[PDB]
C-alpha cells in the first residue's frame, strides 16, 4: 500500500552550540574534560526540512554518514519515529523506530519500505512497509517524544551499537535552535549490529473523512556529526553547562 | 635494606605498608527480565517432531538452573560445551527446539546418528555446539484409547540437512506410477501416528525432547547467563566488581548526588572515585585502601638495638604509638620537651634516643 | 537381562478371587511395544515354581528378539520356543540349585 504523499523542501541554517551529549556515563563534578569522539561543530550548516502533505516522489531519502543530530520543535504526534539501513529493502536488514501515546517500539527486521513511509491513524503501519520477515531485534519501552518544547536526538552507530541521545527544552521566543547549552543525555544503548548509511523520518498523517488524509506539515533540523575533540565543563552537580569546539577558531583551540 | 650489619643513626626508608584486601565483593544489577525457560519446559502441549517448534532466545537473561532442577532427566548430554560453565558463557542467540519422540530414539537425537527420526524429522549437524535435553511424559502424553495427536515422519525422497522442518503431507511415491493425491498401493502417507499408551515399554513410552542450540554472530551477544551478585560490604578494603569495573578499595558513604544516567565516577586526573550499586541506587564513594612508607627510626647500633617504625600518610587507628602529621610513630613515646633535632620525623616531629622520644 | 518395571507392574502373578475370573492357564505373552506379560495363578508348589522358570525362559526368549521386525518375531521353528523354557525347567530343578537357594 505504498503512495507518494509527503513533499520536503530544504533550506540552511546554522547549528549554533547545539548537539553536545554526554560521551560517557561517568559521573564528572567541576572538570574540564578533553574528548574525541563524533560531535555536531559548532556553528554548522544544518538542513532545515519542511515536508508538506497537501488534500510524484519528492522527499527522498537522507544519507546518515557517521551519525545524525535531529531536532524538531513539532509536537510528539507528528513525527513519530525513524526508520534506519542501507538499501531499505527485503534484502538486508533494517532498524523501525515507531512511538505512539504509550510506548516506543525498536525493532530490527527485514522490512520492505516504501519510498514514502508514513504512520497513518487504531495506527497502522502498513504505509510504513508492505513485509517484515527474518526479524532478529525487538525492544519496547517508554516513550521520548511526550508532551514550544525543542526535542534534540543524537544517532549514532558504533561498533555494533546504536545509541541514541535525548534532550527536550522549553523554547520561547527565540529561533528554534535556541543559544546557551543544553546537554543530550544518554537514552538508549542498542546491540543491534546493522550496517546503517541511510534514515528517513516518519511522519504521522490523519485520515481525512469527507484527499485521503488530511493537510499537514513537519519541520525538523538534520546536522552531520564529524570526528571532533571537545572541551566539556563540568560543574559542581555534574551536568555540562558549557563546551568548546577545539577546531573551531583561535580563541577555543587556545582554550582547548 | 643498606646492605650492612651496622646502622648509623637516622631514619630510614625500607618497606612499603599495605592494607591487603579482605573481601570481594561482586555485586551486579538486580536480575531481570528471565529467558522463558518456564514455556519451553512446561507447556501444556508440545509439538510432534516433523513439524518440531522452534523458539529464538534473545535478550534475556539466561537462567539454565530451573531447566537443571525442571524434571528428572534420562539424558543431559552436551555437544561441545561443558553443562557447568554455561551459566558463565555469553552467546548470541539461543534456539530451543521442542518436540516428543519414543524413547528408543533418544539416541537418535545427536551429531552423527541415523535412523527414521535423524534422517526424515530432526537433524543435528556434526559441529552442534549445544546441549539434547529429554525426559518422560507418560503422566501428559499417554491416553489408554491410544494419543494419535503425535506424528512422525516416516518416508521422505531425501535425507534432512540439519536444522531443517518439512510440513509437506504429500504422498510418498514409492513406484513408479503417479499416486495422484489419493492413497492407494505403493503410495503411502508420509506422517504416521504415534499411538502412546501408559502400559508400553519403556523404549517405546513418550519422551519430549528439548535441543538447545547456541550460536555466536558477529552481532554483540546479548543472552549472558547471571552472574552472582553478593552483599555489600562497606568501610573495609575489599576487591570491588561493580558492572565489570573492577579494583580494590572501601567504599565509604557518598554525598554526591549523581544523575539518573550515569554509572561510574571519575577525578580530574581520570581516576574512579565513586560508582552507583546497581542494587540498590545509592552512590558510595571508591577510596583505596591505605598504603604507607615504612621508615625505621634507629640510633646507632653502637649505642642500643630499639627501632621505632614510621607508617608515612597513614591515621594511626589503620595500622607507644603516637599520631603526626607526617604519619603514624609506634615505638616512640611523645615527650612534651623541647630539644634540638636528632633524628628527623617531619612537620616539626624529630626524634632522638635518651628509650626511644619524639618531640616538637 | 533384568525384567522391565511394565513386567512387576501389569502381570497377574496370583489368582484375583472369586468375583474377577480369569483363565487359569499358564501363558507368556508379548503384547509388543516393549510390553511383556505373564498369566499365571501362582500357587506355593515345586511345580509352579518350575512352571514360573518355563514362562520367564519363554518372556526373555520374547525381550531378546523384540529388536526384530514384527513379522520375524517369533522362534525360529515351532521348538525352540517352548525348548527354552524347558532347559530353565530341567536347570532349576536340580539339587544343587535347590541347595543354592
Ligand atoms: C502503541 O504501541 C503499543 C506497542 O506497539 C501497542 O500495544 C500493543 O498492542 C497490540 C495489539 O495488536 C498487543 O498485541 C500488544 O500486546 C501491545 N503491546 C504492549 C507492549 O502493550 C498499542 O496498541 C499502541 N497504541 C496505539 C493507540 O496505537
Ligand atoms: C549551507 O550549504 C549550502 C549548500 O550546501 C550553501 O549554499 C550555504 O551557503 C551553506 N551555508 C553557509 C552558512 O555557508
Ligand atoms: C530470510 O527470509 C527468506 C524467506 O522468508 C529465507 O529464504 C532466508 O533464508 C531468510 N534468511 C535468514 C538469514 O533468515
Ligand atoms: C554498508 O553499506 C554500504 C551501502 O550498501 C556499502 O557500500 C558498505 O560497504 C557497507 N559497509 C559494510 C562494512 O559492509
Ligand atoms: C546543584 O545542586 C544543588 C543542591 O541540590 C542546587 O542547590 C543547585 O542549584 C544545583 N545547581 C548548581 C548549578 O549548583
Ligand atoms: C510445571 O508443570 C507442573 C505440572 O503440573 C505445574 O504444576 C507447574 O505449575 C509448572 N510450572 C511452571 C513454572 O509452569
Ligand atoms: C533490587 O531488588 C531488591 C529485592 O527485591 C529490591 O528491594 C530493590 O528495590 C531492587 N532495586 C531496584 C533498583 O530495582
Ligand atoms: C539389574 O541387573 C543388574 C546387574 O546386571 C543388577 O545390579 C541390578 O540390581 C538389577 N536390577 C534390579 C532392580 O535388581
Amino acid at each position: 500500500q505504498c503512495v507518494n504523499l509527503i513533499t520536503r523542501t530544504q533550506s540552511y541554517t546554522n547549528s549554533f552550540t547545539r548537539g553536545v551529549y554526554y560521551p560517557d556515563k561517568v559521573f564528572r563534578s567541576s572538570v574540564l574534560h578533553s574528548t574525541q569522539d563524533l560531535f555536531l561543530p559548532f556553528f554548522s550548516n544544518v538542513t532545515w526540512f519542511h515536508a508538506i502533505h497537501v488534500s510524484r516522489f519528492d522527499n527522498p531519502a537522507l544519507p546518515f554518514n557517521d551519525g545524525v543530530y535531529f531536532a524538531s520543535t513539532e509536537k510528539s504526534n507528528i513525527i513519530r519515529g525513524w526508520i534506519f539501513g542501507t538499501t531499505l529493502d527485503s534484502k538486508t536488514q533494517s532498524l523501525l523506530i515507531v512511538n505512539n501515546a504509550t510506548n516506543v517500539v525498536i525493532k530490527v527486521c527485514e522490512f520492505q519500505f516504501c519510498n514514502d513511509p508514513f504512520l497513518d491513524v487504531m495506527e497502522s503501519e502498513f504505509r510504513v512497509y508492505s513485509s517484515a520477515n527474518n526479524c532478529t531485534f525487538e525492544y519496547v519501552s517508554q516513550p521520548f517524544l511526550m508532551d514550544k518544547n525543542l526535542r534534540e536526538f543524537v544517532f549514532k552507530n558504533i561498533d555494533g551499537y546504536f545509541k541514541i541521545y535525548s534532550k527536550h527544552t522549553p523554547i520561547n521566543l527565540e529561533r528554534d535552535l535556541p543559544q546557551g547549552f543544553s546537554a543530550l543525555e544518554p537514552l538508549v544503548d542498542l546491540p543491534i549490529g546493522i550496517n546503517i548509511t541511510r534514515f528517513q523520518t516518519l511522519l504521522a498523517l490523519h485520515r481525512s473523512y469527507l484527499s485521503g488524509w488530511t493537510a499537514g506539515a513537519a519541520a525538523y533540523y538534520v546536522g552531520y556529526l564529524q570526528p571532533r575533540t571537545f572541551l566539556l565543563k563540568y560543574n559542581e552537580n555534574g551536568t555540562i553547562t558549557d563546551a568548546v569546539d577545539c577546531a573551531l577558531d583561535p580563541l577555543s583551540e587556545t582554550k582547548c | 635494606t643498606l646492605k650492612s650489619f651496622t646502622v648509623e643513626k637516622g631514619i630510614y626508608q625500607t618497606s612499603n605498608f599495605r592494607v591487603q584486601p579482605t573481601e570481594s565483593i561482586v555485586r551486579f544489577p538486580n536480575i531481570t527480565n528471565l529467558c522463558p525457560f518456564h514455556e519451553v519446559f512446561n507447556a501444556t502441549t508440545f509439538a510432534s517432531v516433523y513439524a518440531w517448534n522452534r523458539k529464538r532466545i534473545s535478550n534475556c537473561v539466561a537462567d539454565y538452573s530451573v531447566i537443571y532442577n525442571f524434571a528428572p532427566f534420562f539424558a543431559f548430554k552436551c555437544y561441545g560445551v561443558s553443562p557447568t560453565k554455561l551459566n558463565d558463557l555469553c552467546f548470541t542467540n539461543v534456539y530451543a527446539d521442542s518436540f516428543v519422540i519414543r524413547g528408543n530414539e533418544v539416541s537418535q537425537i545427536a551429531p552423527g546418528q541415523t535412523g527414521n527420526i535423524a534422517d526424515y524429522n530432526y537433524k543435528l549437524p556434526d559441529d552442534f555446539t549445544g546441549c539434547v535435553i529429554a525426559w518422560n511424559s507418560n503422566k501428559l502424553d499417554s491416553k489408554p484409547s491410544g494419543n494419535y495427536n503425535y506424528l512422525y515422519r516416516l518416508f521422505r525422497k531425501s535425507k534432512l540437512k540439519p536444522f531443517e522442518r518439512d510440513i509437506s503431507t504429500e504422498i510418498y511415491q514409492a513406484g513408479n506410477k503417479p499416486c495422484n493425491g489419493v492413497a492407494g498401493p505403493n503410495c503411502y502417507s508420509p506422517l504416521q501416528s504415534y499411538g502412546f499408551r501408559p502400559t508400553y515399554g519403556v523404549g517405546h513410552q513418550p519422551y519430549r525432547v528439548v535441543v538447545l542450540s547456541f550460536e555466536l554472530l558477529h552481532a554483540p551477544a546479548t543472552v549472558c547467563g547471571p552472574k552472582k551478585s553478593t552483599n555489600l560490604v562497606k568501610n573495609k578494603c575489599v576487591n570491588f566488581n561493580f558492572n565489570g569495573l573492577t579494583g580494590t578499595g572501601v567504599l565509604t558513604e557518598s554525598n554526591k548526588k549523581f544523575l539518573p544516567f550515569q554509572q561510574f565516577g571519575r577525578d580530574i586526573a581520570d581516576t574512579t572515585d565513586a560508582v552507583r550499586d546497581p542494587q540498590t541506587l545509592e552512590i558510595l564513594d571508591i577510596t583505596p585502601c591505605s598504603f604507607g612508607g615504612v621508615s625505621v627510626i634507629t640510633p646507632g647500633t653502637n649505642t642500643s638495638n630499639q627501632v621505632a617504625v614510621l607508617y608515612q600518610g597513614v591515621n594511626c587507628t589503620e595500622v607507644n604509638v603516637f599520631q603526626t602529621r607526617a604519619g603514624c610513630l609506634i615505638g616512640a613515646e611523645y615527650v612534651n620537651n623541647s630539644y634540638e633535632c636528632d633524628i628527623p620525623i617531619g612537620a616539626g616531629i624529630c626524634a632522638s634516643y635518651q628509650s626511644i622520644i619524639a618531640y616538637t | 537381562p533384568n525384567m522391565t518395571q511394565g513386567f512387576w507392574e501389569n502381570s497377574m502373578l496370583t489368582d484375583p478371587g472369586n468375583v474377577q475370573k480369569a483363565v487359569c492357564h499358564p501363558t507368556a505373552w508379548d503384547l509388543g511395544k516393549g510390553d511383556f506379560r505373564i498369566l499365571m495363578c501362582t500357587k506355593v508348589t515345586m511345580d509352579d515354581f518350575l512352571t514360573a522358570h518355563h514362562e520367564m525362559g519363554h518372556i526373555q526368549y520374547d525381550m531378546a528378539y523384540a529388536a526384530q521386525p514384527f513379522l520375524l518375531r517369533n522362534g525360529a521353528n515351532e521348538g525352540f520356543h517352548e525348548a527354552v523354557g524347558e532347559i530353565m525347567s530341567l536347570s532349576a530343578a536340580t539339587p544343587k540349585h535347590l541347595k543354592s537357594i
